[PDB]
C-alpha cells in the first residue's frame, strides 16, 4: 500500500496511531451522529450507542481533554515510599516498585539508543512493545497474560495493587489504623467489681 | 478540605509536578551506600538523604537552610521532602494507560469504534492504522 | 497447664517504634506494637456518635507525624490536648494515585485549599 | 498479539530466507559498494544529480542487504541469550541487549575474514549480552570490573568445592586468587541481593515483611519532649546568670542559631577584644560549673 | 535414591557417541555429631558418593571415577 | 500420602533433572578428549533444591517440642 501510491494515506502503529488518532478525534460529530442512531435505532445496537454516547459525552462536558488516554511522561513514586531500607547484615530490603521503575527505564534508554543509530522497523517496533509491556506491568501487572513474576516465586507488587484489595491502602492504612497508647491481655471474670 | 477533585493528568501537568528528569536506573552505588546522580533516589531531584546535609560534602548545617549548592545540586532541607517530591521520566516512544483499556467499556468507552481486539493488535504492534486518508484528494 | 500463659499475652505501649512506609505504629508484641484499630471498631465508634474520640484515634494516636511529639509535649507539660492534623497514609494515598496519572487536586470553595 | 511477547518475537523472525556462503559475500559487496556510495555522497564537491541518486540507489540496497543479515541471524541471538537467561535479566530483554551486539558486529564485520558471519558474531554478542548482565541485573548496581572479580571468585569457589568436596576455607580462597582475605570477604558481601519487602511474612496473609522493621528517621516522643524541657532548663539557667555572660556564653555555644561563634567573631558584634571575651566566657563556665547551677542540668546528661 | 539415579539414563549427544552411568551410590559416616550441629548451628547430613561411569563409542574406553555431589540432609 | 521419602525423593528428581539439563549443555558445548564424570557434573542444583526443600516449604514444618504428645501428633 505504501509503495504503489502516497502522499494519500497516513498510517502508523502502536500507541503513537492511537495519540494521532484522538489528537485529532472530533467527538462533537460523533455525539450528533450517536444522537441521531438512538432516535432512530434497534437492538443491542442502541445499547452500544447508549454506551458510547455516555463515555463521549463525559469526555466532551469535561474540559479535559480525551489525549490523556495516551500518557507521554510516567511519574515517578517518591523514594521515601519505595524505601531501599539499610538492613542489618550487609543484606538490602526493596520494594518491587524500585524493579519496575529499573525496567521501564532500562526500556527507554535501549530505545532511545536505537533510535539515535539507522535501525530496522522489526528491532524497533518490538523494542517499543517492551517499553509498553514495561508501563503496563508498572501500573497493573498481572492484567495481561503472566504477570512479571520478577524473581519467580511471586508476581511483583504494583502501583495498583497497592491501591486495591484486603490488605491495600484503603482498607488497611485509612479505614483500620494502629493507635498509640493501647494494651493486650487475657481477661478474667471479677464479681466484685 | 471541601473537594477532592480527580481527573486525567495530562502530560503538562506531570511535567509540572516533577522537579527533575530521571535519566538512568542507577539506585545507590555499591561502596558508598549513597544515592546516585540522576538515577532513582537521586537527591538532586527527589531530595536529601540527611537532614540539611547535601551530597557533595559542601553544607552539612541547619543554619544556611533553603540554598542550592552548585555543586551537587541538593537542595538543603529537611529528610522529610523527598517523602513528598516526585520525579518524572520522559518516554521516547508514547504508550497507553493500562487502566483505561483492557477493561469493561465504562472506563473504555468505545471513544474509537474498534472492538477490543483491534486495539490489542495495534498498541501491541501486530497491525497498522490508517490515521488519516486525503480522500477528497483521492476522488479529485 | 496449657501454653496460652498470661505472660505471653500481657503486651502495652505508650508510644514505641514506628513503620516507615507508611508512619502509623508497627504491631507485634516483640516490638512494642499498638493494638489494631480495625474497620469494625470505626464502625462501633460512629454508631455512637462519639466523632471527636474517633478523630484522635485516627489521627493523634497514629499516622500524624506532627501530631504525635505534639500531643506528648502537651500531656507532659499539662498543656490541653492540640488541634489534630491531616493524617499522613491519606498525603500517601493521594501521592500514590498522583503517580498512576490521577492529578488528585485537594481545592477549597474558594478556589485553592489551605493544607 | 498475545501473551507472553517472545513467542509474538517469535512468529515476527518469522520465516526468512538463511544465507549461504555466496549470498552473504555478495551481501557484503553490495553493502560495501553502497558504503562508498554514501561516502561519495557525503563529499562536499558536486556530483551531476543522476549520478549521486543512483548512489543514494545502491546505498538503499546496501541497507536492505543489512536489514536481510540481521533478521537472518535475530534467530542466533535468541539461542545466545537463551544460553545465558535465568539471570535476573529477563528472557527478551536479553535478546534485545543481543540484538544490539549483533548491529554492532554487522556495522564491523565484512567478507575481508575468510570465516562465516556465525563465527565472528557471537563473540560480540555475549560481549553486549555480558555487559547488559553486569550493568543492568543486579538492583544495586556493580562496576564490570567489580562483577568480574565477583563472578571469578564464585565459579572458582565452586571448582574449590567441586574438587575437595567441602566449603574451602576462606585462607585456601584468598591463595587461589592471589588476593588477601580482605578482599575475599569484601567482594563476597559485595555480591549479594536485595530481598523484597512485599513477601509473606510466613504466616498466611500476616501482611508482609516491610510492616516489620521501624525506622529509624521518626522522632521519638520521648526523645523530643525530653530535649524540648532541657533547651527550657538551659534557657531558663542561663537568664539565672547577668545578661552580658549569657549573651557571649549562648553566642560561644548557638544557643541561638545552630552555628556557634569563636571567641573573636564574638568580639565584633560586642564590641570587645578576642581576649576580653574569653575571659568572661571562661568565668561564664566557672559560674555554671558552680554547684548551684548543675543539679537541675546533671539529670539531662 | 539408586531407582531415582536408575532413572536418568545416560545422557546422548545429538550423536549419541557418549555416556555416563550412575550405577551405585554409597554413604560415609557424618562428620558432625548429632549434639554437635545441634549446637553448632550445622546440618545433619552424611556425605553421598555415586560412580560415575564414561563410555564413548568413538574412543571405545571405559573411564570409571567417584564423585560427590553435595550434603544430604 | 507423600511420607517423607517420597518427598524429599520428588525434590532430588527436579535438581537431578536440572543437573542433567546442565551436562547436557556442557557436551553440546565441549570437547572430547577433555570431558571427564568429575568436571562435568554440576552439583549446585541437586544441594540447592534439597537445601531450598528442608528450608522454605510448607511440609518441612517446625518441630514443637511442647511436650512428647505434640511431637508425636
Ligand atoms: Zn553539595
Amino acid at each position: 500500500l505504501r509503495d504503489r501510491f502516497g502522499t494519500y494515506f497516513d498510517g502508523s502503529m502502536g500507541a503513537a496511531a492511537l495519540q494521532k488518532r484522538l489528537e485529532s478525534f472530533d467527538l462533537d460529530e460523533e455525539a450528533e451522529r450517536l444522537r441521531e442512531i438512538i432516535r432512530t435505532g434497534k437492538g443491542q445496537k442502541k445499547t452500544r450507542a447508549l454506551k458510547r454516547l455516555k463515555v463521549v459525552s463525559a469526555f466532551l462536558q469535561t474540559s479535559n481533554s480525551p489525549k490523556g488516554m495516551v500518557l507521554d511522561c510516567v511519574p515517578v513514586i517518591p523514594p521515601d515510599l519505595r524505601p531501599m531500607v539499610q538492613l542489618d547484615g550487609g543484606r538490602f530490603a526493596t520494594s518491587d516498585l524500585n524493579d519496575l521503575y529499573r525496567r521501564v527505564i532500562n526500556r527507554n534508554n535501549r530505545l532511545k539508543r536505537l533510535l539515535d543509530l539507522g535501525a530496522p522497523e522489526i528491532i524497533v517496533n518490538n523494542e517499543k512493545r517492551m517499553l509498553q509491556e514495561a508501563v503496563d506491568a508498572l501500573f497493573d501487572n498481572g492484567r495481561r497474560g503472566r504477570p512479571v513474576t520478577g524473581p519467580g516465586n511471586r508476581p511483583l507488587k504494583s502501583l495498583s495493587d497497592m491501591l486495591k484489595g484486603k490488605q491495600g491502602r484503603f482498607r488497611q492504612n485509612l479505614l483500620g489504623k494502629r493507635v498509640d497508647y493501647s494494651a493486650r491481655s487475657v481477661i478474667v471474670v471479677g464479681p466484685q467489681l | 478540605f471541601d473537594e477532592l477533585r480527580i481527573g486525567l493528568a495530562t502530560a503538562d501537568d506531570i511535567r509540572q509536578w516533577s522537579h527533575g528528569e530521571v535519566k538512568k536506573p542507577e539506585t545507590i552505588n555499591y561502596r558508598t551506600l549513597k544515592p546516585e546522580k540522576d538515577g532513582l533516589f537521586c537527591e538532586k531531584i527527589f531530595g536529601p538523604t540527611r537532614d540539611w546535609e547535601c551530597y557533595c560534602g559542601k553544607y552539612k548545617r541547619v543554619r544556611f537552610k533553603g540554598i542550592i549548592c552548585e555543586r551537587c545540586g541538593v537542595e538543603v532541607t529537611r529528610a522529610k521532602v523527598r517523602r513528598e517530591r516526585m520525579g518524572h521520566i520522559e518516554l521516547a516512544a508514547p504508550v497507553t494507560h493500562i487502566w483505561y483499556f483492557k477493561g469493561v467499556p465504562s472506563r473504555l468507552g468505545y471513544l474509537l469504534d474498534l472492538a477490543p481486539k483491534d486495539l490489542e493488535k495495534v498498541i501491541y504492534f501486530a497491525a497498522y492504522m490508517i490515521t488519516f486518508v486525503d480522500e477528497e484528494r483521492r476522488t479529485r | 497447664k496449657l501454653h496460652h500463659l498470661v505472660d505471653d499475652k500481657l503486651h502495652a505501649r505508650s508510644t514505641g517504634p514506628y513503620s516507615m512506609i507508611t508512619q502509623q505504629p508497627l504491631g507485634g508484641k516483640a516490638q512494642f506494637g499498638g493494638q489494631r484499630f480495625g474497620e469494625m471498631e470505626v464502625w462501633a465508634l460512629e454508631a455512637y456518635g462519639a466523632a471527636y474520640a474517633l478523630q484522635e484515634l485516627l489521627t493523634i494516636k497514629s499516622d500524624d507525624v506532627t501530631g504525635r511529639v505534639k500531643v506528648y509535649e502537651a500531656i507532659v507539660k499539662g498543656e490541653n490536648i492540640p488541634e489534630p492534623g491531616i493524617p499522613e497514609s491519606f498525603k500517601v494515598l493521594i501521592k500514590e494515585m498522583q503517580s498512576l496519572c490521577l492529578n488528585v487536586e485537594v481545592l477549597s470553595s474558594d478556589g485553592m485549599s489551605i493544607e | 498479539a498475545t501473551a507472553d511477547p517472545v513467542k509474538d518475537y517469535l512468529k515476527q523472525i518469522g520465516k526468512v530466507p538463511l544465507l549461504n556462503a555466496e549470498q552473504e559475500v555478495e551481501l557484503a559487496k553490495r553493502i560495501e559498494a553502497g558504503l562508498f556510495a554514501e561516502d561519495k555522497l557525503a563529499n562536499s564537491d558536486k556530483l551531476a544529480p543522476k549520478l549521486k541518486r543512483e548512489l543514494e540507489i545502491i546505498a538503499e540496497d546496501g541497507r536492505r542487504a543489512k536489514n536481510h543479515l540481521l533478521e537472518a541471524n535475530l534467530r542466533l541471538v535468541v539461542s545466545l541469550a537463551k544460553r545465558y537467561t535465568g539471570r535476573g535479566m529477563l528472557f527478551l530483554d536479553l535478546i534485545q541487549e543481543g540484538n544490539l551486539g549483533l548491529i554492532r558486529a554487522v556495522e564491523k564485520f565484512d567478507y575481508t575474514k575468510g570465516y562465516k558471519f556465525s563465527t565472528y558474531a557471537t563473540w560480540w554478542i555475549r560481549q553486549a549480552i555480558t555487559r547488559a548482565m553486569a550493568d543492568q541485573a543486579r538492583t544495586i548496581r556493580i562496576p564490570v570490573h567489580m562483577v568480574e572479580v565477583i563472578n571469578k571468585l564464585a565459579r572458582v569457589q565452586r571448582q574449590m568445592l567441586q574438587d575437595l568436596g567441602r566449603e574451602p576455607t576462606p585462607e585456601e580462597l584468598a591463595k587461589e586468587l592471589d588476593m588477601t582475605p580482605e578482599k575475599v570477604i569484601e567482594v563476597q558481601k559485595y555480591g549479594r541481593e536485595p530481598i523484597s519487602l512485599h513477601t509473606p511474612l510466613g504466616e498466611d496473609g500476616d501482611s508482609e515483611f516491610g510492616d516489620l522493621i521501624e525506622d529509624s528517621e521518626a522522632v521519638v516522643p520521648a526523645d523530643a519532649v525530653s530535649f524540648t524541657l532541657l533547651q527550657e532548663q538551659l534557657h531558663s539557667v542561663l537568664d539565672t546568670l547577668s545578661e552580658r555572660e549569657a549573651g557571649v556564653v549562648s553566642m560561644r555555644f548557638g544557643l541561638t542559631d545552630g552555628q556557634p561563634k569563636t571567641l573573636d567573631e564574638i568580639g565584633k558584634v560586642y564590641g570587645v577584644t578576642r581576649e576580653r571575651i574569653r575571659q568572661i566566657e571562661s568565668k561564664t563556665m566557672s559560674k555554671l560549673r558552680h554547684p548551684s547551677r548543675s543539679q537541675v542540668l546533671r539529670d539531662y546528661l | 535414591l539408586e531407582e531415582i539415579f536408575e532413572e536418568i539414563s545416560p545422557i546422548e549427544d545429538f550423536s549419541g557417541s557418549m555416556s555416563l552411568t550412575f550405577r551405585d551410590h554409597r554413604f560415609e559416616p557424618p562428620k558432625n555429631s548429632i549434639d554437635e550441629c545441634k549446637d553448632r548451628d550445622f546440618t545433619y547430613a552424611a556425605p553421598l558418593f555415586v560412580t560415575a561411569e564414561f563410555t564413548n563409542n568413538e574412543t571405545g574406553e571405559i573411564k570409571s571415577q567417584t564423585v560427590f555431589m553435595g550434603d544430604f540432609p | 500420602i507423600r511420607n517423607v521419602g517420597e518427598l524429599i525423593q520428588n525434590q532430588v528428581r527436579t535438581g537431578l533433572a536440572r543437573m542433567e539439563r546442565v551436562v547436557r549443555e556442557r557436551m553440546t558445548t565441549q570437547d572430547v578428549e577433555a570431558i571427564t564424570p568429575q568436571t562435568l557434573i554440576n552439583i549446585r542444583p541437586v544441594v540447592a533444591s534439597i537445601k531450598e526443600f528442608f528450608g522454605t516449604s510448607q511440609l518441612s514444618q517446625f518441630m514443637d517440642q511442647n511436650n512428647p504428645l505434640s511431637g508425636l501428633t
